């Protein structure tokens, strides 16, 4: 399996449009790196190598840091509700690790772009990349800026000199539906 | 779709847009404060202009939602800091008049200049010489002259400017709805709608009247002892019954006498404790200080330094050309990003300062996670008395025979106790009068009850009656004294200072029972309990999210401040004072002066 170039894209996607890449080797990932979280939910971590499904995906996107505790099964925020939402069933497993050395540019890096407004929650494994203007009030602005309209996305302002909790951090979700083994 | 909905919505975006523009202006700010160039400067205004430009916007956006339709506290407090007009409701000629006032004001402040009598080409600034002879020098004339040429050839350029700019600030003040610019000040301390925990604008002055009453006993007692003692230094200057002329009191303006310790000192003898040859002996750098600061900080059960907080510091003086205003203060710029700028030496003060910065680095961190607009103390009294009473706990001897600053036995007497105790008093206790009269006097001028034909000789009545000093030169209506100090010609607050030393002994005082202190007060010591950590964390964490009455309950039991712990850690002090002054005269008369003679 090229796990070789989902973990190492040398641009990940962002937040509200999220590449998801599916798959017609563990023991690369499991043993390689720090990997600040690394939590897998319906397989038991260590198994991975006798039990095997039909196929694989794994999306991807960068997110910040304290909001990594938001990718997973039953859980609300600005993350899990709007952009990335996991269904209360999931098989898969989560894996996430730092990247501050290599997303973030002194001066912003305004690429990544989380979305914060929509006007219903969204289903689990859904994506919206549309780019209406949200509308507040009770008037409409017939598609520009102004009073009670809003853009909705909200660009992170990565920079190196942050903390830990605002870092760039990628995120990689594999998940197994039931072929390769 | 209603009107309390949209706020939320409207915040949200607020919150997010804030937070990037702060951080930008702060990290300007930062950049600039750490090496002084050319280009800094116009880098960092840029930033500044572009915030400013920012939260006015915002600012003259938000008056669409009333503040009577919303149901929320958290969103209500939100707009209403948010929806405050404050200048820029006036007109526009009257707005620039007020800002040049302003800035006239503040450079006649600064850049002040005074010149001998008999050579007229040796002319000292304030802060270069003045407030050195008025610190260092022993001589009756040289001092008089200094007080009296500094009002004399500065006060009375401020006085035409200060009479407009009062007249300026009350249309400014009574355009919001305020009644006038003393009452916008006191609206700080303002709460509203919590069922239990109400607080007017107006009880701010019965409670500060209050609490001064009960302190008198003790000042008075002080004022004996200092005067007794002055009596031999100036002979047939002093009267043992009257008060005490103006420019005998340590600096320029009498605000602390902490100057008059080398001519009060109870023992003399006795070496007060100062651990500075030991520092040197061991050879401690600028780095092992923090170290040991966040060592005494985690050990009561707060967390660790951020660890961008080592990197981006500037603990040390750069060497070759950075030229740096290090004034030792925290940095908050925002997103998790924490740093300290001071010029560290090895000495004790140093050593002192280093734990004062970290309570406020502290402080900021604990409140991290509220919205931008609530990122405060509970008021403006918080955050000193929480960056101070760290460094109260830690300047005691049991603390500093523990890190290994002392030799292992050391055994403490009483006479360095009183030592210790008379010079804390010096700088704690000798300012309460200062600033509470100061105060009083403000808003009685904001107010409209002193009559601009009788502000000198109502200032002066009014120190001769709760300050006790009298001055050394009648000064007619031309003068104008206060306006020769630094927070009322810059138009800063001053009320912080006096509500702030009564939070810090309270605090200490709560703190105290909860590591279950012995002895007396001023050798407690709060490290190594998880207790008190525990109860300040409840408090740290809540911001301006609750009201300060609330805040202040969930430490010390009480709603209102107190004044009762100050008078507790002075007990033994207060004592010695007693049993000191049976044969002179405790008090003073108002009718006695210098030149009545
Ligand atoms: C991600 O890709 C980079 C670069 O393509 C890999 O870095 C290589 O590391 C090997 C040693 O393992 C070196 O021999 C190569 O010279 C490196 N290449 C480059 C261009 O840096 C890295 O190994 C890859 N990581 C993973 C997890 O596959
Ligand atoms: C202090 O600021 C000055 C100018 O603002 C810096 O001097 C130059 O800054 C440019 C900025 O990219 C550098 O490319 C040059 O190399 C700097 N000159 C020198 C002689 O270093 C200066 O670097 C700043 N100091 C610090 C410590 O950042
Ligand atoms: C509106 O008020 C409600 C409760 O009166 C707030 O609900 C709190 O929300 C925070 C975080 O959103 C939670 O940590 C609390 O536990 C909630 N409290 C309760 C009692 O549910 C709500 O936050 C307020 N709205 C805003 C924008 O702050
Ligand atoms: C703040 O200033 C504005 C003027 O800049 C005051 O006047 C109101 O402004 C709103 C916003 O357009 C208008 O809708 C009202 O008609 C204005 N007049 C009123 C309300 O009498 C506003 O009152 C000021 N508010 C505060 C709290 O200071
Ligand atoms: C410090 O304590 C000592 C004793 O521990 C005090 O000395 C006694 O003081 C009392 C009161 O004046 C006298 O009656 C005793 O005769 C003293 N005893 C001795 C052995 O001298 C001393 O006065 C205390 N000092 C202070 C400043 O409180
Ligand atoms: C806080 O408590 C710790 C442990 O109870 C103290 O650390 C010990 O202190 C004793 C006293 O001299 C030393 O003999 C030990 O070597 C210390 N242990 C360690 C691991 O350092 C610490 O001194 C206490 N601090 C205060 C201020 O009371
Ligand atoms: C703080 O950091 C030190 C390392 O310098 C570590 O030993 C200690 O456990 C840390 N404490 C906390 C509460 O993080």
């Amino acid at each position: 399996c090229p796990f070789d170039e989902v973990f190492n894209a040398t641009t990940f996607a962002s937040v509200y449009a999220w590449n998801r890449k599916r798959i017609s080797d563990y023991s690369v990932l499991y043993n390689f790196a720090p990997f600040f979280a690394f939590k897998c939910y319906g397989v038991s971590p260590t198994k991975l190598n006798d039990l095997c499904f039909t196929n694989v995906y794994a999306d991807s996107f960068v997110i910040r840091g304290n909001e990594v505790s938001q990718i997973a099964p039953g859980q609300t925020g600005n993350i899990a509700d709007y952009n990335y939402k996991l269904p209360d069933d999931f098989t898969g497993c989560v894996i996430a690790w730092n990247s501050n050395k290599l997303d973030s540019k002194v001066g912003g890096n305004y690429n990544y772009r989380y979305r914060l407004f929509r006007k219903s929650n969204l289903k689990p494994f859904e994506r919206d990349i549309s780019t209406e203007i949200y509308q507040a009030g009770n008037k409409p602005c017939n598609g520009v800026a102004g009073v009670n309209c809003y853009f909705p996305l909200q660009s992170y302002g990565f920079r190196p000199t942050y903390g830990v909790g605002h870092q760039p951090y990628r995120v990689v979700v594999l998940s197994f539906e039931l072929t390769v083994c | 779709s209603t009107i309390e909905e949209q706020a939320k919505t409207f915040l949200d975006k607020f919150n997010h847009e804030a937070e990037d523009l702060f951080y930008q202006s702060s990290l300007a700010s930062w950049n600039y404060n750490t090496n002084i160039t050319e280009e800094n400067v116009q880098n960092m205004n840029n930033a500044g202009d572009k915030w400013s430009a920012f939260l006015k916007e915002q600012s003259t956006l938000a008056q669409m939602y009333p503040l009577q339709e919303i149901q929320n506290l958290t969103v209500k407090l939100q707009l209403q800091a948010l929806q405050q007009n404050g200048s820029s409701v006036l007109s526009e000629d009257k707005s620039k008049r007020l800002n040049t006032i302003l800035n006239t004001m503040s450079t006649i402040y600064s850049t002040g200049k005074v010149c001998n009598p008999d050579n007229p080409q040796e002319c000292l600034l304030l802060e270069p010489g003045l407030n050195e002879i008025m610190a260092n020098s022993l001589d009756y004339n040289e001092r008089l002259w200094a007080w009296e040429s500094w009002r004399s050839e500065v006060g009375k350029q401020l006085r035409p400017l200060y009479e407009e700019y009062v007249v300026l600030k009350n249309e400014m003040a009574r355009a919001n709805h305020y009644e006038d610019y003393g009452d916008y000040w006191r609206g700080d301390y303002e709460v509203n709608g919590v069922d239990g925990y109400d607080y007017s604008r107006g009880q701010l002055i019965e409670d500060v009247e209050h609490t001064f009453e009960e302190i008198k006993p003790l000042y008075e007692h002080l004022h004996a002892y200092v005067r007794a003692k002055l009596m031999n230094a100036y002979p047939s200057y002093i009267s043992p019954i009257g008060c005490l002329p103006a420019h005998l009191l340590g600096d320029m303006w009498g605000r602390f006498w902490t100057n008059l310790y080398s001519l009060t000192v109870p023992f003399g003898q006795k070496p007060n404790i100062d651990v500075t040859d030991a520092m040197v002996d061991q050879a401690w750098d600028a780095q092992r200080i923090f170290k040991e600061a966040e060592k005494f900080f985690v050990s009561v059960g707060l967390p660790n330094m951020t660890q961008g907080f080592w990197e981006n510091s500037m603990l040390t003086d750069p060497g070759n050309v950075q030229k740096a205003v290090c004034h030792p203060t925290a940095w908050d710029l925002g997103k998790g990003d924490f740093r300290i700028l001071m010029c560290t030496k090895v000495t004790m003060d140093d050593f002192l300062t280093a734990h004062h910065e970290m309570g406020h680095i502290q402080y900021d961190m604990a409140y991290a996670a509220q919205p931008f607009l609530l990122r405060n103390g509970a008021n403006e009294g918080f955050h000193e008395a929480v960056g101070e009473i760290m460094s109260l706990s830690a300047a005691t001897p049991k603390h500093l025979k523990s890190i290994g600053l002392l030799s292992p036995d050391f055994q403490e007497d009483n006479e360095t106790e009183i030592n210790f105790l008379l010079k804390q008093a010096l700088t704690i206790v000798g300012t309460l009068p200062f600033t509470y009269m100061l105060e009083k006097w403000r808003w009685m001028v904001f107010k409209g009850e002193i009559p601009k034909d009788q502000w000198m000789k109502k200032w002066w009545e009014m120190k001769r009656e709760i300050v006790g000093v009298v001055e050394p030169v009648p000064h007619d209506e031309t003068y104008c004294d206060p306006a020769s100090l630094f927070h009322v010609s810059n138009d800063y607050s001053f009320i912080r200072y006096y509500t702030r030393t009564l939070y810090q002994f309270q605090f200490q005082e709560a703190l105290c029972q909860a590591a279950k202190h012995e002895g007396p007060l001023h050798k407690c010591d709060i490290s190594n309990s998880t207790e008190a950590g525990q109860k300040l964390f409840n408090m740290l964490r809540l911001g301006k999210s609750e009201p300060w009455t609330l805040a202040l309950e969930n430490v010390v039991g009480a709603k209102n401040m107190n004044v009762r712990p100050l008078l507790n850690y002075f007990e033994p002090l207060f004592t010695w004072l007693k049993d000191q002054n049976k044969n002179s005269f405790v008090g003073w008369s108002t009718d006695w002066s210098p030149y009545a003679d």
